[PDB]
């Protein structure tokens, strides 16, 4: 018999981004913060959608 | 909201310790009727436990072993171990260099300094600390006390114990992962539970929480004081959380 | 097996642990013989 | 006011570039 | 008119004004189309004139 | 939709301004940050 | 500040009975369930010592089941039980024999009656048992010598085995000891099921051996026996105290499960 060797590879490339003015918009909340509570330390997550 | 208790612990038990803080301490009502009831060192039940080679083991019977050697295992090495006799309660407050050690340990927690400046890693030595871990972990890998002994002649041969580190939080999955590698305990513990034949000898392992820390600024380290250098582990923000005394064989 | 032929259950309700923790502490008719 | 506010932004105030 | 009726007015009024502004984009176009396509077919190709 | 006329058998499509459904994608952000008790005691007790 | 339950008496209060329940201000209180309705039927371990034909396992796993609740406050006929949650500091008191250490894992089980009876503020046929608050390897301790009893117990025909039980027959702790209750139905169910499985485990797994509906009966047989004994087995310990008022009235503990 004979055979076929498949092989996919990965190149790290810088990939360029172009757009239109203004193409998507964004539409962002007021952000809300968390109090996490550990006895050590206090962990807040601001947390903004 | 951190709950401690300050705790009688002889002047000739708050070594180590006191130069650096942060151990277990296990309580027992134990065979002498005038001193029964007494705290221990994690480093002082390493001197029980097999798993501490016999240098660092007589190293710190050599710190503080001369209490040790005194009554006290007598009634560990000597008087053999169960662990129904010691029991964790977690990681020391309250350094206390006054006239009669009085030790504030915690009970549940991240162990601390007051006024929050410093927080007390939990100091686990070397070899009752590695040999059970697990995979490579990420920032709340749990601690579990583990006593596990293995059956050579006297019933129960040689008592020895773990402090296994490990994310894996269930209790039977837990305990198939430590019957993973105790394969060898349970082929001479399933001999001599078939020499006992009326007689009787107590089982193998015996396993439980003791709490979870920061866990990636986890690292080795060495303490040094009278009788030399002590290669141990430091687990740094230690919240506290002793579970339950699970057995296993 | 004629009884439970004629006794109505095919075959015996197994003892549940449920069963169990009324042994230990011990719509719908009953009767009673006279 | 709160209908010529239906009317004015919620039809658009402009009526071109689009037609809510 | 609870200006209801003026939306409903104004939608229909856009919708005669919409169909009638594609109309008059469409027409122009077609006529582009038609234009460009009888040049073509009176336009003989360069190898031949 | 820009449509445009002719004169041949194809019938240009009556559908003046087709429908189009578009959505909005959204995606919450989250940052940690850690104050130690320590900082949160030198706020509040505040000694001599 | 917590969840907080309230018992009406159906008795005419004894002003006694009242100096007696301030005194036991700081106690422990065995209660069904935490409905916010408790009447003096439901509130105390009176509802489980009145079947006398019942023994110890049973006694232990209605202490599981049935709520484990901390006494508050009296107000005339009503009484105040706030009911603990787990990770809160809370001041319990010492009914059992049994005196406290620091830092002590400590735990509930129902009191017995042979040789260190302690009767309560009772009228009417109705008690106010408090359970036995007793250390963790103790309390499991005591199980184990209750069913080692009931084992045991039936070769009280032999002089041998007779000796045995009058051998064990005894529970000493510090500096507190006290006596047990001979068994001579359930224990005798309970170890009904300890001697199954004790015949059974030389007698369902030799094939198994060799290899690492008959025995889907037997190990049915076998493991429903092993459910109802090993529930009875984790002492599930209710508390566990950080420092002990001297004399043993009290303890500032922390609740668990």
């Amino acid at each position: 018999f004979a055979l076929t060797v498949v092989r996919t590879d990965t190149f790290e490339t810088d990939t360029l981004l172009y757009s239109t003015k203004a193409s998507t918009a964004v539409i962002i909340n007021t952000p809300i913060v968390t109090k996490e509570d550990r006895d050590i330390n206090t962990v807040f997550h601001v947390s903004q959608n | 909201q951190a709950i401690t208790a300050r705790f009688f612990v002889r002047e000739s038990l708050g070594e180590v310790e006191q130069k650096n803080l942060g151990v277990l301490m296990f309580r027992l009502d134990t065979g002498i009727e005038m001193p029964s009831t007494v705290l221990v060192s994690l480093f002082f039940l390493s001197m029980v436990a097999e798993n501490v080679s016999a240098a660092t083991k007589n190293t710190l019977a050599a710190i503080y072993g001369r209490e040790g050697e005194a009554i006290r295992t007598w009634l560990r090495d000597g008087a053999w171990r169960l662990h129904r006799v010691v029991h964790p309660l977690g990681c020391t407050n309250s350094i206390t260099p006054g006239a009669t050690c009085l030790i504030t340990c915690s009970m549940r927690g991240h162990s601390y300094n007051m006024l929050k400046t410093e927080i007390y890693p939990l100091l686990v030595p070397k070899e009752i600390y590695l040999d059970l871990d697990g995979e490579s972990t990420d920032e709340i890998r749990f601690v579990y006390f583990v006593i596990t002994y293995d059956y050579n002649s006297d019933r129960q041969g040689r008592p020895s114990a773990f402090v296994v580190v490990s994310r894996i939080t269930h209790r039977h999955t837990l305990i198939n992962v430590l019957r993973y590698r105790f394969r060898v305990s349970r082929f001479h513990f399933l001999n001599n539970s078939i020499s006992g034949y009326g007689p009787s000898t107590g089982c193998l392992g015996t396993l439980q929480r003791l709490g979870w820390f920061c866990s990636r600024d986890s690292r080795s380290g060495i303490v040094a004081s009278r009788a030399g250098q002590l290669s141990v582990v430091k687990l740094e923000k230690f919240y506290v959380d002793v579970g339950p005394l699970v057995e296993f064989a | 097996a004629w009884v439970r032929q004629a006794t109505g259950a095919r075959r015996t309700e197994v003892l549940d642990s449920e069963a169990i923790s009324i042994l230990t502490f011990g719509r719908a008719t009953c009767e009673v013989i006279l | 006011e709160e209908m010529f506010n239906n009317f004015r932004l919620y039809y658009g105030d402009d009526p071109e570039r689009y037609n809510l | 008119d609870t200006l209801l009726d003026k939306l409903l007015n104004a939608d229909a009024v856009n919708t005669v004004l919409r169909a009638v502004k594609n109309t008059a984009d469409a027409m122009e176009r077609g006529l582009i189309d038609t234009f460009l396509r009888v040049l073509l077919r009176h336009a003989p190709p360069c190898f031949v004139l | 939709v820009p449509r445009v006329a002719t004169g041949a058998g194809i019938p240009t499509s009556r559908q003046t301004t087709v429908m189009v459904s578009k959505y909005s994608e959204k995606s919450p952000i989250t940052i940690p940050f850690e104050i130690s008790a320590a900082c949160l005691t030198h706020l509040k007790e505040t000694f001599e | 500040m917590e969840t907080t339950v309230l018992v009406t008496f159906e008795q005419r209060l004894t002003t006694g009975d009242v100096g007696k329940l301030s005194r036991l201000i700081g106690a422990v209180i065995p209660i069904p369930y935490r409905h916010h309705l408790l009447g003096s039927s439901q509130v105390g371990l009176d509802a489980v010592v009145k079947d006398k034909t019942r023994d110890y396992s049973r006694m232990r796993a209605r202490m599981r089941e049935m709520t484990l609740t901390i006494m508050r406050r009296v107000e005339g006929n009503q009484m105040i039980l706030g009911v603990p949650t787990h990770g809160q500091c809370y001041t319990i008191r010492n009914t059992g024999p049994v005196s406290w250490e620091k830092g002590d894992v400590l735990t509930t089980l129902p009191p017995v009656f042979s040789g260190e009876v302690t009767g309560l503020v009772s009228v009417s046929d109705w008690d106010l048992v408090l359970p036995w608050i007793v250390p963790m390897a103790l309390a499991t301790e005591i199980n184990q010598r209750m069913m080692m009893l009931a084992l045991l117990s039936l070769d009280r025909s032999h002089e041998e085995v007779r000796a045995a039980t009058a051998q064990l027959r005894v529970v000493r702790y510090r500096d507190a000891t006290l006596t047990l209750p001979e068994i001579t139905i359930d224990m005798r169910n309970v170890c009904i099921s300890l001697s199954m499985i004790a015949n059974l485990s030389s007698e369902v797994t030799l094939a198994y051996v060799r290899k690492l509906t008959e025995e889907l009966n037997k190990l049915t047989a076998l493991f429903v026996m092993i459910r109802q004994i090993t529930d009875v087995i984790s002492e599930q310990p209710a508390f566990l105290v950080c420092d002990v008022s001297p004399d043993d009235k009290s303890a500032l503990c922390i609740y668990k499960g």
